[PDB]
C-alpha cells in the first residue's frame, strides 16, 4: 500500500536491529530507533549544522566541537547555503533519497510519541521535527571535517588589511 | 584508531579475522551508534554509525568485516595568492588580477534582553574557494592572503559510498565498490573476510597534482610543516585532470595505496608506508603517502604482530585490554637508571619509587607511575638529541630507543625533565594510594565510572583522551565502537562493547550499560544472526508503520 514500514528488534544494551523490505522502511527504523537513544544529541547537532547556535543559546556559548557559537553559525551558514543542499540532494540515487526521508520521518515520528521517558529536552524550542535537508547539513558537516571544517575559526577570521604600517 | 586485519596464513583458522579499534569523541555529532539492518535477499550487515547517517559505517556481514582509521593524505589545499599591488581584495593568476568574490551570510543572535539581533558576515572567496587566516603564519596583508580548496566539497558521493560499502559480499567486493566510487573522504580502510583475505587501503579523496608539477607548485616553507600549500598565482599548479577519477580534480584509484595479503595488514593512523613492514609502500605523492617515523601504537601492534605464531582473537582482544604504556619501552629503562644514579636527590625520590613500583600500564590498578611518567614524557619530548638511538629509517620499527645518559648535557636536563615533572605532579590534588582509575573517569548523571586507557601518544592502543574537571580526569574521546571479527562455519562471531554506550541521554536504561562493562573491560557478543538474536533473553520487538 504504502509506505513506510519497519520491524525493530532491539538485544541486550539496547541494540537496535531493523528489518525493511526497501530503504524507505529501513530508514524509517533507524530514525526511530536513534531518536529513541538520542533524540537531544541530534536536535543539538542539527541546529549545530543549520547555524543556528547563536539563535538559540547567544554569543557566549560553543558548540560540541569547541567553536564559539557566532563563528561556529557563520561556517556553518555559509557551508550548508541552500544552492549547496540542492545540489547535494540532487546528486544523491534513489536510493540514498529514500533512506534520508525515512530516517526523518522515523525520528519525527519517535518525537511526536515521546513522553520523556528517554528524552531529557522534551520542551526545549531547539527539540524539533527535522527535514531531510538537515540530514544533509550534517552529512555536509562530516564530509568537511578533514578540509575546511578544520579551518572555520580561519574562515570566520579572513577579513582584509585595513591602513596599517 | 586502531585497525589489524588478519588473513590465511596467519590466523590460528585459517580464515579472516578483523580488529576494529577507532578513536573517536565520546560526545557529540561524531558519537557512534550500534545498529544492525537487513533488508532481506539482499543486505544484512552489522556495526556502528555515525549521528544522523542511514547506514554502517564500521562493521560486518555474513563473509566480511571492514573498519577505517583517519589516514594522513591531504583532503584540501591550501592556495597561497599573489595580491593585486593596486588592491588587496584582487589578486594576480597568471599576472591577471581577479577580483576576490563577497557571499555575506546573516545570523540571528539571542541577546541579553532574551530578543534576536541580525548579524552579517562577509565570507571572501577565490576561484580556489574561501580565505583563511591564521595569524601570525597565514595573515591577508597587502602582498599575500591564503584561500583553501577543500576536495570533498563536490563529494556527494559519501553516503551512496557506505551503503555500497554494506552491500560488499567479500574484500575483493569492497574494493571493487570503494575504487570505482571514490566516495570515501578522509580515511583509511582494512578489511578481512571469510576466506582469508587481509585488505589494507588508503582509497579516500585526495587532491591530485601530476608528479611533474610538485616541486614548482609546491610553498616549500609550508610542505616542509606538512600544510597541503600550492602556488595560487600559477594557472598550471590547478588540481591536474585525470579521466579515470571519479571526480575532477581528484587522484585515481589506481595512484592511491592498496595493499591484499594473506598475512596481516594495520593502521594507527601513519600513512601506507609500513601497513606491513614485509612489503613496504612507497613511491606515492606528498599528498597521499610519505615514509615518516611511526607513532608508538602502530609501532607496539607491529612487535606484537610480526613473526610466525598464528594470532588468535584473544591475542588481538588482549592488544587492546593489556593497556601496555608502549613508549615506555624506549625510555623507561634507562629512566630507571637515571633513579639509581640519583638517590639521595631528595626531590626525584618519590617520582623514583613510583615509576620503579609502576605496572608500566593504563589500568585502572596501575599506579601513579603513569602520572609522573606521563608529565615526564611531555617533557622529554621537546628536549634536543636526547635519545640514544635516533630514528633510523633503516631500522624504522626499532628506532628511537633509549635515553643518551652518557651525554653529560643530556644527562643534565633529563634529571631536571624529571624533577620538574614531579614538582608539577606533586602540586596538583592528586592522594597517596590513588591510582589511576581513581583518577581517570566518565560522569554519569551524578555519579562516575573508571575508565581503563590513556593517550595513544604515549603508545597506549586502548587509547583515551581526558581532561582535567575539578577533582578528576573527564574522559572526552577515545575507545569508542570496539569490533572483534571471526568467521566460524555457523556464521560471523563478533565480539566488542560501545564504550559510552548506545544513549548520550541520562534518562536511557542504555547511559550507562556498556560503560559499566568497558571499565571492567567486558566484551560482549555482538548478535548478527537470527538465532542469536532470539537467544537474547532481552529481546524486545517493536513494528511500525505510517503513510508517506
Ligand atoms: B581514528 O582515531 O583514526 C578515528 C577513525 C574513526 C572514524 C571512522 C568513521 C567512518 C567515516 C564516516 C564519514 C562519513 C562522512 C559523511
Amino acid at each position: 500500500p504504502t509506505g513506510l514500514a519497519a520491524d525493530i528488534r532491539w538485544t541486550a544494551y539496547g541494540v537496535p536491529h531493523i528489518r525493511a523490505k526497501d530503504e524507505r522502511g529501513l530508514g524509517y527504523g533507524i530514525g526511530y530507533a536513534y531518536a529513541r537513544d538520542n533524540a537531544c544529541l541530534l536536535a543539538e547537532e542539527i541546529v549545530t549544522a543549520r547555524g543556528e547556535r547563536a539563535r538559540y543559546f547567544g554569543s557566549e556559548g560553543k558548540s560540541s566541537a569547541e567553536l564559539d557559537n557566532l563563528p561556529s553559525d557563520i561556517f556553518y551558514a555559509w557551508l550548508n547555503q541552500p544552492e549547496a543542499l540542492q545540489a547535494f540532494w540532487q546528486a544523491q540515487t534513489p536510493a540514498v533519497r529514500q533512506l534520508l526521508e525515512g530516517y526523518a520521518a522515523g525520528f519525527n515520528r519517535f518525537l511526536r510519541e515521546a513522553d520523556g521517558k528517554t528524552t531529557s529536552c522534551l520542551g526545549q524550542p531547539w527539540l524539533r521535527a527535522i527535514a531531510t535537508d538537515d540530514l544533509l547539513r550534517l552529512t555536509r558537516r562530516l564530509l568537511v571535517e578533514g578540509g575546511v571544517g578544520q579551518f572555520a575559526d580561519a574562515l570566520v577570521a579572513a577579513a582584509p588589511p585595513g591602513a596599517e604600517k | 584508531s586502531n585497525a589489524i586485519a588478519v588473513g590465511s596464513e596467519r590466523s590460528a583458522d585459517g580464515k579472516g579475522m578483523l580488529l576494529a579499534n577507532p578513536h573517536f569523541p565520546w560526545n557529540g555529532a561524531m558519537r557512534f551508534y550500534q545498529m544492525h539492518l537487513t533488508i532481506p535477499g539482499r543486505l544484512d550487515v552489522m556495526g556502528a554509525s555515525l549521528p544522523g547517517l542511514p547506514v554502517v559505517n564500521i562493521g560486518f556481514s555474513r563473509h566480511l568485516a571492514w573498519t577505517h582509521t583517519v589516514d594522513t593524505s591531504s583532503h584540501f589545499t591550501l592556495y597561497r595568492l599573489a595580491l593585486d599591488p593596486k588592491d588587496p581584495r584582487r589578486y594576480l593568476v597568471d599576472g591577471r588580477s581577479l577580483p576576490l568574490e563577497e557571499k555575506s551570510v546573516a545570523i540571528e543572535v539571542r541577546g541579553a534582553d532574551g530578543k534576536l539581533s541580525r548579524v552579517e558576515h562577509k565570507v571572501y572567496q577565490s576561484i580556489y574557494g574561501p580565505l583563511v587566516v591564521w595569524p601570525g603564519k597565514l595573515d591577508w596583508n597587502r602582498s599575500e592572503a591564503y584561500a583553501l580548496r577543500d576536495a570533498n566539497l563536490e563529494n556527494t558521493r559519501v553516503l551512496q559510498q557506505w551503503y555500497s560499502i554494506n552491500q560488499a559480499s567479500d574484500v575483493a567486493d569492497l574494493r571493487r565498490r570503494v575504487e570505482a566510487l571514490q566516495g570515501i573522504p578522509w580515511v583509511n580502510t582494512l578489511a578481512a573476510d571469510e576466506q582469508g583475505n587481509a585488505l589494507y587501503m588508503n582509497q579516500s579523496v585526495v587532491p591530485y597534482l601530476k608528479p611533474e608539477l610538485i616541486p614548482a607548485c609546491a610553498i616549500p616553507q609550508l610542505v616542509a610543516e606538512g600544510l597541503p600549500a600550492l602556488q595560487g598565482q600559477d594557472s598550471r599548479c590547478a588540481w591536474s585532470r585525470d579521466p579515470a577519477a571519479a571526480q575532477a580534480g581528484i587522484t585515481p584509484a589506481a595512484q592511491l595505496p592498496v595493499l591484499l595479503r594473506r598475512d596481516f595488514v594495520q593502521n594507527s593512523n601513519d600513512s601506507a608506508w609500513l601497513t606491513n613492514p614485509a612489503s613496504p609502500l612507497q613511491g606515492f605523492s606528498p599528498l597521499v603517502s610519505q615514509e615518516k617515523p611511526i607513532g608508538p601504537r602502530a609501532r607496539y601492534a607491529l612487535s606484537r604482530l610480526q613473526g610466525k605464531q598464528p594470532l588468535e582473537a584473544k591475542t588481538l582482544e588482549e592488544m587492546v585490554t593489556a593497556n601496555h604504556v608502549f613508549s615506555a619501552d624506549q625510555v623507561l629503562p634507562d629512566l630507571l637508571r637515571l633513579c639509581r644514579d640519583n638517590q639521595g636527590e631528595k626531590s626525584l625520590a618519590r617520582a623514583c619509587a613510583a615509576l620503579a613500583q609502576w605496572d608500566r600500564g593504563a589500568n585502572l590498578d596501575s599506579g601513579s607511575g603513569f602520572v609522573y611518567f606521563q608529565r615526564f614524557m611531555q617533557r622529554f619530548a621537546e628536549l634536543d638529541g636526547a635519545w640514544k638511538e635516533p630514528f633510523d629509517a633503516q631500522r624504522p620499527l626499532d628506532t628511537p630507543q633509549g635515553i643518551a645518559l652518557d651525554r653529560p648535557q643530556v644527562a643534565t636536563q633529563v634529571r631536571q625533565a624529571l624533577a620538574d615533572a614531579a614538582a608539577e605532579v606533586e602540586k596538583s590534588g592528586i592522594p597517596d594510594g590513588a591510582r589511576w582509575g581513581d583518577l581517570q573517569v566518565s560522569t554519569r548523571g551524578q555519579e562516575r565510572i573508571a575508565i581503563p586507557g590513556g593517550d595513544g601518544h604515549f603508545g597506549v592502543y586502548n587509547a583515551i583522551q581526558s581532561v582535567r574537571k575539578g577533582d578528576h580526569l573527564e574522559v572526552v574521546g577515545g575507545t569508542s565502537y570496539i569490533q572483534l571479527v571471526t568467521f566460524p562455519e555457523e556464521g560471523p562471531k563478533a565480539r566488542g562493547l560501545l564504550a559510552f554506550s548506545q544513549s548520550s541521554d541520562p534518562r536511557s536504561p542504555h547511559y550507562r550499560d556498556q560503560t559499566e562493562l568497558f571499565s571492567r573491560q567486558q566484551w560482549q557478543t555482538l548478535p548478527f544472526s537470527d538465532r542469536q538474536i532470539d537467544a537474547d533473553p532481552q529481546l524486545q520487538r517493536l513494528s511500525i508503520r505510517e503513510a508517506a
